[PDB]
């Protein structure tokens, strides 16, 4: 079981939206009761998608109303994180962890320019 | 080296989700991932993370 990222280094502008792709193998129909998707940066919980459901109370405040998992993509094996209106505090190392018949994770480094 | 450091980092993530999860099934699934990591890397840091995680499998 391998998680792969097509782009592990982002250089984004202040005020941009950014989409970070995080891919995992799906050789069947997606079995939602076996899937966990987790996104963080530093120790900030961004996305915690557990077996088809999310807990809004777990998401860090600085990502409330600004970060979302593109759930349409999950059936294709892409657990893409979308972040709206990027600011300097969003620079850093993002981590995407997938557990789906095995576990893996990737790091994505995000520089914010302005 | 770096692969071991990645395994330790993944293990820490698995523990975090366990602590913040409601679902016994999710917790068991992540614990399985941890034992899979312990089985592969035979690492004392992964082991201690696994030991702490086992305390949350209620
Ligand atoms: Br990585």
């Amino acid at each position: 079981f391998t998680v792969t990222v097509p782009k592990d280094l982002y250089v984004v502008e202040y005020g941009s939206n950014m989409t970070i792709e995080c891919k995992f193998p799906v050789e069947k129909q997606l079995d939602l009761a076996a899937l966990i998707v987790y996104w963080e940066m530093e120790d900030k919980n961004i996305i915690q998608f557990v077996h088809g459901e999310e807990d809004l109370k777990v998401q860090h405040s600085s990502y409330r109303q600004r970060a979302r998992l593109l759930k349409d993509q999950l059936s294709l094996g892409n657990a893409a994180l979308q972040i709206t209106d990027v600011k300097l505090q969003d620079a850093g190392v993002y981590r995407c962890m997938i557990s789906y018949g095995g576990a893996d994770y990737k790091r994505i480094t995000v520089k914010v320019n302005k | 080296g770096p692969d071991r450091e990645r395994a330790r980092e993944l293990a820490r993530i698995l523990l975090k989700v366990i602590k913040l999860s409601d679902s016994p099934e999710a917790r068991r699934q992540l614990l399985r991932n941890l034992e899979e990591l312990a089985e592969k890397y035979k690492d004392p840091e992964v082991r201690r993370i696994l030991e702490e995680a086992e305390r949350y499998i209620k």
